[PDB]
């Protein structure tokens, strides 16, 4: 099972492609909202609970999936090139698995490979989307989902 | 709304350089990715380069990588293409194109021609193709203009300052051995009009400052 | 890079009928396959985005289908204005690539060309050159052969021809052929003819003139 969506942070910044494997978060006005990245959210096998739901986040219009890997021995968010013929899988590789958390009517995406690290945005305009360890501080970890047809 | 206007096209010797620019309007330039797409005369389309909205990242085709540089100025709504180490194979119409979500090229410019050769700029000789008994079928007479030995492309041909369009056929230019081009523009008109209505082929070749208004008399 | 194979390279179709053009990717591209139309003397234009979505302003007769490696562009109820070039482009991964293109010919009733011959102008002869022009006006189909005959001798390596793209209104083609000789060689011969062979003509037509 899969669904197409757009994700916006709690400060209402939209997510856009910034490079071949880079995403940035910025406020987009009116007609420019068509620029927001379309995500392919797949429900994968893993640790299930009332608080956490395992998901895989693909770029839908790209052969890319959000991945968590060690870069300079620090958990880092990346966009990994994949073969669309083989993806989405029911049993997805750990690095691609995210725990979808429902907070106060908002969504959180925790890394399964690196627990307590979340998909994050800066408070600042036009900064890269990254994996952040802090929850309830500098980094924004809360998101709103908008379904696309 | 959306407008993309290219400039900087022209003649450049092989091995030399040329800088193209594209003026954009009617959209938030700073939030859209911009591209260069090229098309060699009588050939298909080939994606050249991309620059993302903020100008931080760029990507190039294998055929131009290391020779061409794509850049943008969001304060001036302009996209640039710096072309170095140019070879004969680079001869093409270069289109400015906006992308949607780094996907389809939703809006395109008019394109700018880049001619990569050692040939010298030369104005055309405009010869009349006079209507006669050998170029008349019933009540319709065919006449024209031969736009011979010019360089580079393009030439604009209109009939009677653009007032005559029906039956007009302007032929795609043929490249000769010499490196010079040649074309023909014809028009089929009623025979009764001959002698009363003046038939002028307006030939304009901007690179050589040539502007010929040739009278095609029968 | 992802290789895009476009089939066919050329297709002649009856008006009001359906045209189907395929695009094949060397690797799976999901739904990131876009379609473009390029009419003669015009810049390309987006028709279909993301395999099946019609772009703003595109008529309902243009439809797209496909996923993974195989993609199709369908043109229902074919009109004369659809005589153009069509291109597929993938955006799934970098570098972005295009298919080689498909040219669409509209199949109208057979039309013979009206053949016209033009001797070299007095102005050109004054400069020391002589160009003889043979015009083939408004014919269908595109298949036409022009041969230059000078005093019953078949000419070679001294002529160039140019053909227009299919007319968006009358679905015909026009052809121009130019025979070039020096002023000296031109003055040595008398009979200048262009022989035209086309389906519309009951017998191969010859349009000629005598130099004098």
């Amino acid at each position: 099972r899969s669904l197409n969506c757009t994700l916006r942070d709690s400060q209402q910044k939209s997510l856009v492609m910034s490079g071949p494997y880079e995403l940035k978060a910025l406020h987009l006005q009116g007609q420019d909202m068509e620029q927001q990245v379309v995500f392919s959210m797949s429900f994968v096998q893993g640790e299930e609970s009332n608080d956490k739901i395992p998901v895989a986040l693909g770029l839908k219009e790209k052969n890319l999936y959000l991945s968590c890997v060690l870069k300079d021995d620090k958990p880092t968010l990346q966009l990994e090139s994949v073969d669309p013929k083989n993806y989405p899988k029911k049993k997805m590789e750990k690095r691609f698995v995210f725990n979808k958390i429902e907070i106060n009517n908002k969504l959180e995406f925790e890394s399964a490979q690196f627990p307590n690290w979340y998909i994050s945005t800066s408070q600042a305009e036009n900064m890269p989307v990254f994996l952040g360890g802090t929850k309830g501080g500098q980094d924004i970890t809360d998101f709103t989902m908008q379904f696309v047809s | 709304q959306v407008q993309l206007v290219e400039s900087g096209g022209g003649v450049v010797q092989p091995g030399r350089s040329l800088r193209l620019s594209c003026a954009a309007s009617g959209f938030t330039f700073s939030v859209y990715g911009m591209n260069w797409v090229r098309q060699a005369p009588a050939k298909g389309l080939e994606w050249v380069a991309i620059i993302w909205y903020d100008g931080d990242n760029q990507y190039y085709a294998d055929s131009v990588k290391g020779r061409f540089t794509i850049s943008r100025d969001n304060s001036k709504n302009t996209l640039y293409l710096q072309m170095n180490g140019l070879r004969a194979e680079d001869t093409a119409v270069y289109y400015c194109a906006r992308d949607l979500r780094t996907g389809p090229f939703d809006y395109w410019g008019q394109g700018t021609l880049v001619t990569v050769s050692s040939a010298s700029t030369k104005g055309p000789s405009v010869f009349p193709l006079a209507p006669s008994s050998k170029s008349t079928s019933g009540g319709t007479a065919a006449l024209g203009c031969l736009v011979k030995d010019y360089f580079p492309e393009p030439v604009t041909v209109s009939w009677n300052s653009g007032a005559l369009t029906s039956g007009v056929h302007t032929f795609p230019a043929v490249l000769q051995s010499s490196g010079l081009y040649s074309l023909s523009s014809v028009v089929t008109v009623p025979s009764s009009s001959l002698g009363t209505q003046t038939y002028i082929c307006n030939v304009n070749h901007k690179p050589s400052n040539t502007k010929v208004d040739k009278r095609v008399a029968p | 890079e992802i290789v895009l194979t476009q089939s066919p390279d050329f297709q002649s179709v009856t008006p009001k009928e359906k045209v189907t053009i395929t695009c094949r990717a060397s690797q799976s591209i999901g739904s990131s396959l876009h379609w473009y139309q390029q009419k003669p003397d015009q810049s390309p234009k987006l028709l279909i985005k993301y395999a099946s979505q019609s772009f703003s302003g595109v008529p309902s007769r243009f439809s797209g289908s496909g996923s993974g490696t195989d993609f199709t562009l369908t043109i229902n109820s074919l009109e004369a204005e659809d005589a153009a070039a069509y291109y597929c482009h993938q955006s799934s991964s970098l570098p972005f690539t295009f298919g080689p293109g498909t040219k669409v010919d509209i199949k109208r009733t057979v039309a013979a060309p009206s053949v016209f011959i033009f001797p070299p102008s007095d102005e050109q002869l004054k400069s020391g050159t002589a160009s003889v022009v043979c015009l083939l006006n408004n014919f269908y189909p595109r298949e036409a052969k022009v041969q230059w005959k000078v005093d019953n001798a078949l000419q070679s390596g001294n002529s160039q021809e140019s053909v227009t793209e299919q007319d968006s209104k009358d679905s015909t083609y026009s052809l121009s052929s130019t025979l070039t000789l020096s002023k000296a060689d031109y003055e040595k011969h008398k009979v200048y003819a262009c022989e035209v062979t086309h389906q519309g003509l009951s017998s191969p037509v010859t349009k000629s003139f005598n130099r004098g």
